[PDB]
RNA sequence: AAUAGUGGUGCUAGCAUUUGCUGGUUAUCCACUUCUUAGAGGGACUAUCGGUUUCAAGCCGAUGGAAGUUUGAGGCAAUAACAGGUCUGUGAUGCCCUUAGACGUUCUGGGCCGCACGCGCGCUACACUGACGGAGCCAGCGAGUCUAACCUUGGCCGAGAGGUCUUGGUAAUCUUGUGAAACUCCGUCGUGCUGGGGAUAGAGCAUUGUAAUUAUUGCUCUUCAACGAGGAAUUCCUAGUAAGCGCAA
């Protein structure tokens, strides 16, 4: 329901007006380039898709994951295998639409103060 | 110029949706005391109001206080372009509206709380900033 | 390019010669540059 | 809001030596444009003997 | 028998007044029409670079220079007069060009 | 006893001329004159509500007087201000083009300024017998 | 000296007109170098008078002079313990794994980029010698496209941001007179932390590349939150110098 539309518009609406209900960057990142080998997840996403009961697991392939837009073709699928060392555990939640596939993995642990009792730095020094 | 001497009739308190205006100023500066409207926004609506641009509160016609919110509540009805608005192409309904003073906090928390907890339509690593370092 | 003397940075992209500036001070003579002021 | 802009100025104008914006703001109600419009009215009244004027300031004295 | 134009843009100013003299010398022994060697404003090149291989020390810099001078002459002559004399005024470091632009 | 354009006031000569143009009313004044300011660098639409459109259109005729030609890029780089950037240092102003594109075209309808073969829009004998003649009508304002 | 410029003769438009003051541009043609650029030379030596001193080296006034602070500013000049001087330096070190190399690449997210205090060298302030709005309108040294996308003006659409159609420029010709800013008049504003000051932010439109989320940058509208001249202390900058103001590589 972006434009007040039906939020069950899942298979009925294609990828083209998917871009029409979306902000400006993917409204440019749509004819940005006809990818072939970076379009290799989609040739292998359908290699294992929807052949399961309720709630599945896709066929993740080692990529560079962080860069593609989210597709409507997602349900609860735990995307992500190894593709390096910083792991990308990407389960799908249910349908929160219009975003990159990058905003899920580990990038920085939010560790608070170990010994940060010198908060930024000192004052003007004097001994 | 001249000496015009009116019988007071000036209101230290106004009532335009819980906004009490010290109206001994210019009327475009009077509306800026509310939230969501500034002098970049209130500039044209008094020019849309078709009045004198120097008046205080003691000389305003009583229909115009109805009129100024009427143009406000009907923004696109009287030639306001798309680049003259706050809230634009919404994630829930796609339409475009502007906001008054006491409801900028509306469409604010609920629109951030989805990015705060639900791991929303875009907010999954925009998920700790107004939560851990700026809550 | 990294030309010679522990440098791939601070290259002189101007005037189309592309020299690492560590290895410019010793080559600026025979190019025909000279200091005067 | 009828007499304070009516008696101290329309009668007690020629009491001073010269006139600037300094004397007119001695009342805390006569604001900037209110003090400005005072001489702007009074130049029509002919009491102002002008000396020099530009956009930052004038030099005005009475008749 | 066509109006021509010669340019010479060199960087040894002592070795440009010998060449520009013998250009106007053998033309005036044949007494052609000419206009004098017009001398253009010179061009200087410069590059500031600091003076250390590493980075540890105090800071001010260098400044290197290279000077380019350029002057040019217009001329008219029969082609047999000019096509011999432009081949005997060679000198290293010096550039010579012929332009016969008669638009 | 006969003057050119060059021996009148500068600021005042525009004021007497545009006020005559205020009596004319023969200008394609678009709808968005209330909203759109002069550039991006300025903060506000001007304190003139009406006569500013007469103001800029008068002075652009005043500037092509001494000149040979004017394109549109020139009066972009002209119009008297400094771009604020906030906490960062300043930079020069560059002016908007749509508000200058039509007002240059808004004088071809009244025979003032037109395209030179060299590539800019300039006065010809249309203004050279009339715009000076109404500049000669400003000589009555000299007394 | 058509790759600078004026001075006329013209074609030529205004012209108060009436002798006139502004224009007119390739080529209307001729004559010019003062301003301009670059070669060749000249010119300042503290000159000439008056003081002062062992009457010495010199230092102070004086009038002349473009110039009288080494005439203004730089470049260049070796005694020494920082084992930071290392380019296919070789060390001319024998262990670094120094040969399923932990030294390559392509092919991968994460380097300078996590809360509550800085000695980080001024940045935007704290305002009427001010903001905002109209006008007036002045410069200097540098830069650039072929095996290839660099400069960019008109006519274009649009509120910017930009997009499209064209050109011009291998270089005093084109961008570019780089119409820079402070300042300058005419206004609006009225001393309150208000229209001073926009620091965190949410909604949007654009561009650049294989790719901008952890906002790469840029224009919209909102929000306006510390901040009333600074305790003890302590300073890259020298008469067109100190300070503001630039926005060229």
């Amino acid at each position: 329901s972006y434009r007040g539309v039906d939020l069950e518009k899942l298979l009925e609406m294609s990828t083209e007006d998917f871009v029409k209900l979306a902000p400006a960057r993917v409204r440019r990142r749509f004819a940005r380039g006809m990818t072939s080998k970076p379009a290799g997840f989609m040739k292998k996403l359908r290699a294992a898709k929807l052949a399961a009961p309720e709630n599945e697991k896709p066929a993740p392939v080692r990529t560079h994951m962080r860069n593609m837009i989210i597709v409507p073709e997602m349900i609860g699928s735990v995307v992500g295998i190894y593709n390096g060392k910083a792991f990308n555990q990407v389960e799908i939640r249910p349908e929160m639409l219009g975003h990159y596939l990058g905003e899920f993995s580990i990038t920085y642990t939010p560790v608070r103060h170990g010994r940060a009792g010198a908060t930024t730095s000192r004052f003007i020094p004097l001994k | 110029s001249l000496v015009v001497q009116e019988q007071g009739s000036f209101q230290h308190i106004l009532r335009l949706l819980n906004t009490n205006v010290d109206g001994n100023i210019k009327i475009v500066y009077a509306l800026t005391t509310i939230k969501g409207v500034g002098r970049r926004y209130s500039n044209l609506v008094c020019k849309k109001a078709d009045v004198d641009l120097h008046k205080r509160a003691g000389e305003l016609t009583q229909e115009e206080l109805e009129r100024i919110v009427q143009i406000m509540q009907n923004p696109t009805h009287y030639k306001i372009p798309a680049w003259f608005l706050n809230r634009q192409n919404d994630i829930t309904d796609g339409k475009d509206y502007h906001t008054l003073a006491n409801n900028v906090e509306s469409k604010l928390r609920d629109d951030l709380e989805r990015l705060k907890k639900i791991r929303a339509h875009r907010g999954i690593r925009h998920f700790w900033g107004l939560r851990v370092r700026g809550q | 390019q990294c030309r010679v003397c522990s440098s791939h940075t601070g290259l002189i992209r101007k005037y189309g010669l592309n020299i690492c500036r560590q290895c410019f001070r010793e080559k600026a003579n025979d190019i025909g540059f000279n200091k005067f002021r | 809001l009828d007499q304070e802009k009516y008696d101290r100025i329309l009668k007690e104008v020629p009491t001073y030596r010269y006139v600037s914006v300094s004397v007119l703001v001695d009342r805390l109600k006569i604001g900037g444009s209110l003090a400005r419009i005072a001489l702007r009215h009074l130049e029509k009244e002919g009491i102002i003997k002008p000396i020099s004027k530009h956009s930052k300031q004038a030099i005005y004295t009475r008749a | 028998i066509i109006k021509i134009r010669i340019t010479l843009t060199s960087t040894k100013v002592k070795q440009l007044e010998n060449v520009s003299s013998n250009i106007v010398k053998n033309a005036e022994q044949h007494n052609l029409v000419k206009k004098g060697p017009v001398r253009l404003p010179t061009k200087v090149l410069k590059i500031s670079t600091r003076k250390t291989p590493n980075g540890e020390g105090s800071k001010t810099w260098e400044t290197y220079e290279m000077r380019i001078h350029k002057r040019y002459i217009d001329l008219e002559a029969p082609v047999q007069i000019v096509k011999r004399i432009t081949q005997i005024t060679i000198e290293p470091g010096v550039d010579v060009e012929v332009v016969v632009a008669s638009n | 006893p006969g003057v050119s354009v060059r021996d009148v006031a500068a600021q005042d000569f525009i004021n007497a001329y545009a006020s005559f143009l205020q009596r004319q009313g023969k200008l394609e004044v678009p709808g968005y004159v209330d909203i759109v300011k002069t550039s991006s660098g300025n903060e506000m639409p001007p304190q003139d509500a009406e006569g500013w459109f007469y103001k800029r259109a008068a002075s652009v005729a005043r500037h092509i007087y001494m000149r040979k030609q004017v394109g549109v890029g020139k009066l972009n780089k002209l119009y008297g201000g400094a771009k604020s950037r906030g906490v960062r240092p300043y930079k020069h102003i560059d002016a908007s083009g749509s508000i200058n594109r039509k007002v240059l075209q808004a004088l071809e309808k009244i025979g003032i300024v037109e395209i030179s073969p060299k590539g800019g829009r300039r006065i010809s004998e249309n203004g050279q017998r009339d715009l000076d003649r109404i500049a000669a009508q400003t000589l009555e304002e000299d007394e």
